[PDB]
């Protein structure tokens, strides 16, 4: 129970990671041979909702240490410096992804506030 | 493939014989068409001149 908020939550989280990826594409829009990367939201979200390792974790003072598919973005208009970031594509994708992040924020807000309203 | 670049080039030299000034000097030499004087170049090699 109360993992009924899981989906949107993880979905929102995935969008945020996507931003970084897309943001990197904008940052390296001038570097030679960047080969713009991206991930497909739907399949990645399905996989994560269906689903590093634990170290020596006896009593403290043993220093615990923690340990997605970045797909090519098929380009257009080759540019002789290997850079495949068609900045126009990335701008459109970034706008849409920011918008859908806002939507996810609103949906979690609504579910959480419905939960809180029932509880008072 | 929409982009194409516009590099410049010099495909060589114009082998069209310029026209002649009569200097009357005994050893001013004019070559006929497609003829070259041979010269020992700076490093030492047969360069060709007009």
């Amino acid at each position: 129970l109360d993992a009924a908020l899981r989906f949107q939550q993880e979905a929102l989280n995935l969008r945020a990671q996507r931003q970084e990826i897309l943001a990197a594409n904008i940052a390296n829009a001038d570097t030679p041979g960047y080969q713009a990367r991206d991930i497909d939201f739907a399949s990645e979200l399905k996989k994560v909702m269906v689903r590093g390792v634990a170290l020596t974790l006896t009593s403290s003072h043993h220093i615990p240490a923690q340990a997605v598919d970045l797909l090519y973005r098929v380009p257009d208009q080759p540019s002789l410096d290997g850079n495949t970031v068609d900045m126009d594509r990335e701008r459109t994708q970034f706008a849409d992804n920011s918008l859908k992040y806002q939507m996810g924020l609103t949906v979690l807000g609504s579910q959480l506030k419905g939960m809180m309203n029932v509880l008072q | 493939a929409t982009r194409t670049l516009v590099t410049a080039s010099t495909p060589g030299a114009d082998m069209t014989p310029g026209q002649l000034d009569y200097t009357s000097r005994p050893l001013d030499v004019a070559l006929q068409q497609d003829g070259w004087l041979v010269v020992q170049a700076a490093d030492g090699a047969e360069g060709y001149t007009r």
